[PDB]
């Protein structure tokens, strides 16, 4: 799982 | 609320925008150009070579011109010049193998002289501040045989030159071209023909082009 | 200007034909077209209508999903698209241009009709069924509604039209009030509310028919039993 | 030519200089009570009521 | 020569007995008479309608006789009738020439004329059994563009050119019953009276001339002013008119007394007039001017009023209805207004 | 940490700018969409900018948070895909206005006689489309993870121990996304200015200004973002230099927000008589 915020 | 004819009328108002709207699009694939002269400046030979109100239409490489001629109305011209306001172009024909001539109603002014002032009146119009003019000189043969026989000192006799064809030909441009008072917003395009020839809608659709590539630029505010 | 059709023959219980109407004579662009039936000795009635565009289109509710309409304006032709006819679908029909716009005066030219033969809504009444009548008099005949006609906008929605025996049927007063083209000023119209009337001054041997009154307030349009008038 | 045009415009003076005239008193007068009379009727002079206005909105 | 030399020491003196004349009888200006009058507060008038569909700039426009329809002509090749209470089109005319400067409509309502740039006055039939409006005449006798046209009768109509001439033409037949010269420049526009006997008619010479139809040559000339002569209408009454030039003034004219009454300047306008018109009861006068907002005058007491101000080029056309209830409005920004 | 203070201020400056620029851009330019053809280009992109605006403050209360989503599965799926969508579509958008210009300069006879209004919407629809096909990959690939430990939930991307899948699609995503449009912007608009100043007639001094600040930029605001991301893409989940980028990420996304603030500046700034336009409307 990766820790991805929003947008990208 | 409506009844059962004001939904028809409300329909057929449709139709007619649609219609109108139609036949607006078809008018801007149009190249609009004016036709100035003095009557005797070879206007009939350019007419009859590029091919109340004269209108005249003809096609070069998938371009539709829509040319105007009114040098027959004879009557004020500061009344209706304000409808040929956003023209694309303005061809302009000069008699310079008229130097000598004078005119009918007095003898004291010459043809050259009031070409000049109609020239300089069409130019520094206030409709017409951001609009390209062609000029046609015309009838160079006559002059280089005219020249020789009688000087050029008449016209302007303020010139002191070799007396021959180029020198003299080079000075009519001149002296036309200083007219202008913008050298800036309005280009003027020069060129010598006569009575045979081939090239001048080459000319007229080069000057185009360049005046509706300016006017995409301008725009898209690119320019 | 003209208006011919054709296509009627005799048809079995279950079947189909179509018919087709040609104008000639007018731009048929600009006209909206309708379709009325008269069945043998009775009275007429409306069947469908299309307009200019082939935007709107109204069909009725007695034959509404069975039959079909069609316009084509290059070849300037109206056809009509019969499907499964019953036992009550024998009849005459009648073709009609119509006009829409400010002053105009639609239901003018109704050409000529065609045969057929097989092997709410806001009602007219005429009570009057025959009249004898002397040339030279006046006539008076009064047609009823089951609702005021007069609209908000100031316009009454009523027309009134004659048939002669033998021909077809011609337009004489449009909106109760205006008188059409082509006719003598002897006839008139007046009316209020639910009551309206039609008048003729001096009577000649060419006015001897049935008359009609028609409303066009709201679809379907409906029309009242005819008012023979004898001599 | 000359004479002509000119005799022309001599008879055409002698048509025009031999009318009658009114004092301006008079004539301003009955403008003055043309629109006195006439006031009572203009829309755009007094605003009318919104009830009877068919360009109402 | 000689006999030109006393000629015009004729006409010299024919000039001064007639200016002699016109002073004498002078007695007092408008100005004291309408002093004690109560003065017409400012008016506000708001758009009610608005016209949408020319693609081009607008240079006529007339109204009609049931003060419900109204015709307008832009160079768009376009002659569009409308209808002011719904805001819908009920005919849409193509022309032959684009470059049209004036359009009429007839009293009865079946015809509609116009013309430009051409030397020729075209005729137009509204009512037709086919269904569309066709050609019905076309007028074609002058030297000069059409200024201005308008109706007498249905089989009668009157002309203006630039020719220095006006003509009468008789539709039917197609040739000039009347001719009216006596200008020197050129003729731009042309008010029938009421009473349908005399014609106004004013020139670029600034000069205006009365005319009588049937008879057929000028009754009086007016001048005063400094340029050229662009809008004249007539009184109600019909015993006055109205005339506006290119120099930023007004000017009203009687005709039982041949002298000049009242002017309307003002020191913030340097631009020309347009068109001129009046209301109902003669109280209102309402003028299109170039800096692209029309004003209204009192004719009685030359004080401002009330701008309308809703456009964004100059406006070219004006008009008021017959029952006196709106005033319609064109510019060059091919848009029409109505205003109440 | 100084990096979350640095992205919240230019976050805000950038919202506070783009809301108010881009609602007035769009109202000027909704009036004149149906008689200009020029109009209809821009209103998308200002369209798109300003759906781009609104969406700011789910970021900023999330860097506040520290990474954490009260808004529940849903719209973990949903909400990221529109925000994402609305970025691609303002690019593609630049990229079809400088190739719609190069086609008006370049073969003036063309589009005289056979360009309407039609054709700049089936344009913009396309760029729509292809955003929309570029941004379906993270609709299906978003799950969500709760901490039983002192609570905290987690938005991110799982790929099911799929590393092949993850490289194509950021490889994808960055051809796509940056390369393309900057080359064509490039070539585009250096062959408007040799063209343009080839000839007196059409020669000025402010094509040169307009190309050079749309090109800078577009380069200088957007090569972070992609660098970062790409570098985050190939990393695994677990190294220190994959901590060190995570210190940087809203940082970026703020610098590549600003584009949204540059572009509706230029179009009112280098635009004829805007104000008059205004007034207009």
């Amino acid at each position: 799982f990766k820790p991805l915020a929003a947008x990208r | 609320t409506l009844s059962a004819e004001d939904k028809a009328a409300v329909e057929r108002s449709k139709m007619i925008d649609r219609n109108l709207r139609e036949d607006g699009e078809k008018a801007a694939r149009e190249v609009k150009l004016l036709l100035l002269g003095a009557g005797e400046s070879g206007k009939s030979t350019i007419v009859k070579q590029m091919k109340g109100i004269v209108e005249t239409h003809f096609t070069f490489k998938d371009l539709h011109f829509k040319m105007f001629d009114v040098g027959g109305q004879r009557s004020e011209r500061k009344k209706w010049i304000h409808c040929f306001e956003g023209v694309t172009a303005i061809i302009f024909c000069v008699a310079l193998s008229d130097y000598d001539l004078v005119l009918a109603e007095d003898e004291e002014m010459n043809r050259m002289h009031e070409s000049m002032k109609l020239f300089d009146s069409i130019c520094n119009n206030k409709w017409f501040t951001d609009t390209s003019i062609i000029l046609f000189l015309n009838k160079k043969d006559l002059f280089e045989e005219k020249i020789k026989k009688s000087p050029l000192t008449i016209c302007y006799p303020e010139y002191a030159g070799s007396n021959t064809y180029e020198e003299a030909a080079a000075y009519i441009q001149c002296q036309f071209e200083d007219l202008n008072k913008r050298k800036d917003t309005k280009e003027i395009y020069t060129h010598f023909t006569c009575a045979t020839d081939t090239k001048n809608v080459q000319f007229v659709f080069d000057a185009v082009t360049d005046v509706i590539i300016k006017n995409n630029l301008k725009d898209c505010g690119l320019f | 200007v003209q208006l011919v059709e054709s296509g009627g023959g005799l048809v079995q219980p279950g079947g189909s034909r179509k018919l087709s109407c040609s104008a000639s004579g007018f731009a048929f662009s600009s006209f909206g077209m309708h379709w009325v039936r008269q069945a043998p000795e009775k009275g007429l009635e409306w069947v469908a209508y299309i307009s200019s565009g082939s935007g709107t289109i109204y069909y009725a509710d007695t034959v509404k999903g069975r039959f079909t309409i069609s316009r084509d304006d290059p070849k300037n032709t109206l056809f009509l698209q019969m499907t499964s006819l019953r036992s009550e679908d024998t009849a005459m029909y009648y073709c009609v241009r119509s006009i829409y716009y400010y002053g105009s005066s639609p239901f003018d030219f109704w050409g000529q009709g065609t045969t057929l033969t097989v092997s709410s809504d806001i009602v007219m009444t005429q009570a009057t069924s025959s009249v004898p009548v002397t040339p030279g008099e006046s006539v008076s005949i009064s047609c009823r509604s089951s609702k005021s006609l007069l609209h908000s906008n100031g316009n009454t929605y009523l027309y009134w039209f004659l048939q002669r025996p033998g021909q077809s049927p011609q337009l004489l007063i449009y909106r109760m009030s205006n008188l059409a083209s082509g006719v003598p000023d002897r006839f008139s119209g007046s009316g209020s509310g639910t009551a309206f009337t039609l008048t003729i001054s001096r009577l000649e041997a060419e006015d001897v028919g049935v008359y009609y009154c028609m409303q066009h307030l709201e679809y379907p349009l409906t029309f009242g039993a005819g008012t023979k008038l004898e001599l | 030519a000359s004479i002509a045009q000119a005799r022309k415009l001599v008879e055409q003076l002698k048509m025009e200089a031999n009318i009658d005239r009114i004092k301006v008193s008079k004539a301003a007068a009955d403008l003055m009570a043309y629109c006195e009379a006439h006031a009572k009727e203009d829309p755009l002079l007094t605003p009318v009521p919104a009830s009877e206005n068919p360009f109402r909105e | 020569g000689s006999e030109l030399d006393q000629l015009r020491q004729e006409a010299e003196q024919l000039k001064n007995q007639i200016r002699d004349a016109r002073k004498a009888c002078a007695d007092a200006t408008l100005s004291q008479i309408t002093n004690n009058i109560d003065p017409v507060g400012r008016i506000q008038m708001r758009t009610r309608r608005t016209l949408r569909g020319h693609l081009a700039k607008i240079y006529a426009m007339h109204w009609g006789t049931d003060s419900r329809l109204l015709v307008s002509a832009s160079q768009d090749g376009k002659l569009i009738i409308w209808d002011s209470y719904t805001t819908n089109k009920v005919h849409a005319i193509p022309l032959r020439s684009s470059w049209v400067m004036t359009c009429a409509y007839a009293p009865s309502g079946n015809y509609v004329a116009c013309g430009g740039l051409d030397n020729i006055c075209s005729i137009y039939n509204l009512k037709t059994r086919e269904g569309n409006v066709r050609v019905s005449r076309e007028l074609a006798g002058h030297t000069g563009y059409l200024s201005c046209c308008r109706f007498l009768d249905d089989n009668q109509i009157v002309t203006s050119s630039g020719d220095t001439t006006c003509a009468l033409w008789d539709i039917e037949t197609g040739q000039q019953t009347t001719t009216f010269t006596g200008h020197t420049g050129d003729v731009m526009s042309l008010s029938l009276a009421p009473d349908t006997r005399l014609f106004v008619s004013g020139a670029c010479d600034a000069s205006a001339k009365l005319w009588d139809v049937r008879e057929g040559m000028c009754r009086q000339t007016f001048t005063g002013h400094e340029s050229d002569i662009n809008a004249i209408c007539f009184f109600p009454n019909g015993n006055a008119f109205a005339t506006g030039s290119d120099d930023a003034t007004c000017r009203l004219f009687d005709l039982r007394a041949d002298q000049e009454l009242m002017t309307y300047s003002h020191d913030n306008i340097i631009c020309g007039i347009t068109s001129v018109s009046f209301s109902k009861s003669g109280r209102l006068l309402l003028a299109g001017y170039d800096d692209f907002n029309c004003n209204v005058w009192d004719a009685l007491k030359a004080d401002r009023a009330g701008v309308l101000a809703g456009h964004d080029n100059r406006v070219s056309c004006l008009g008021v209805t017959d029952d006196g209830m709106a005033v319609a409005t064109g510019s060059w920004d091919s848009f029409l207004k109505i205003w109440n | 940490r100084v990096p979350d203070i640095l992205a919240l201020v230019i976050f805000a400056v950038v919202f506070l700018v783009g809301v108010l620029g881009n609602a007035l851009v769009v109202w000027v330019t909704a009036f004149e969409a149906k008689r200009t053809i020029n109009a209809i280009w821009f209103l998308n992109l200002a369209v798109a900018d300003f759906l781009s605006c609104l969406a700011l403050p789910i970021l900023f209360t999330s860097i506040v948070q520290h990474h954490h989503w009260p808004f529940g599965g849903a719209a973990c799926s949903i909400l990221p895909s529109l925000i994402l969508l609305n970025m691609y579509a303002s690019i593609l958008l630049l990229a079809t206005i400088s190739a719609d210009r190069f086609l008006l300069v370049f073969k003036p006879i063309w589009c005289q006689n056979f360009r309407g209004a039609g054709l700049a919407w089936i344009a913009c629809a396309v760029a729509w489309g292809l955003a929309l096909l570029l941004t379906i990959p993270s609709f299906l690939y978003r799950v969500v993870r709760e901490e039983y430990f002192p609570p905290k939930v987690l938005c991110g991307v799982d790929y099911s121990h799929d590393k092949r899948r993850e490289r194509a699609v950021a490889i994808v995503r960055l051809v796509l996304g940056f390369l393309w449009p900057l080359l064509t912007l490039t070539i585009c608009y250096t062959f408007i200015l040799l063209r343009t100043w080839s000839r007196r007639a059409t020669r000025s001094t402010k094509t040169l200004k307009v190309v050079v600040a749309v090109v800078a930029s577009f380069f200088i605001f957007w090569l972070p973002y992609q660098v970062t991301g790409i570098m985050m893409s190939f990393l695994e989940p677990s190294s220190p230099t994959f901590l060190l980028l995570k210190k940087l990420d809203s940082l970026c996304v703020s610098f590549a927000y600003i584009n949204c603030c540059i572009n509706p500046i230029i179009y009112v700034v280098a635009g004829q008589g805007f104000q008059g336009r205004l007034r207009k409307s």
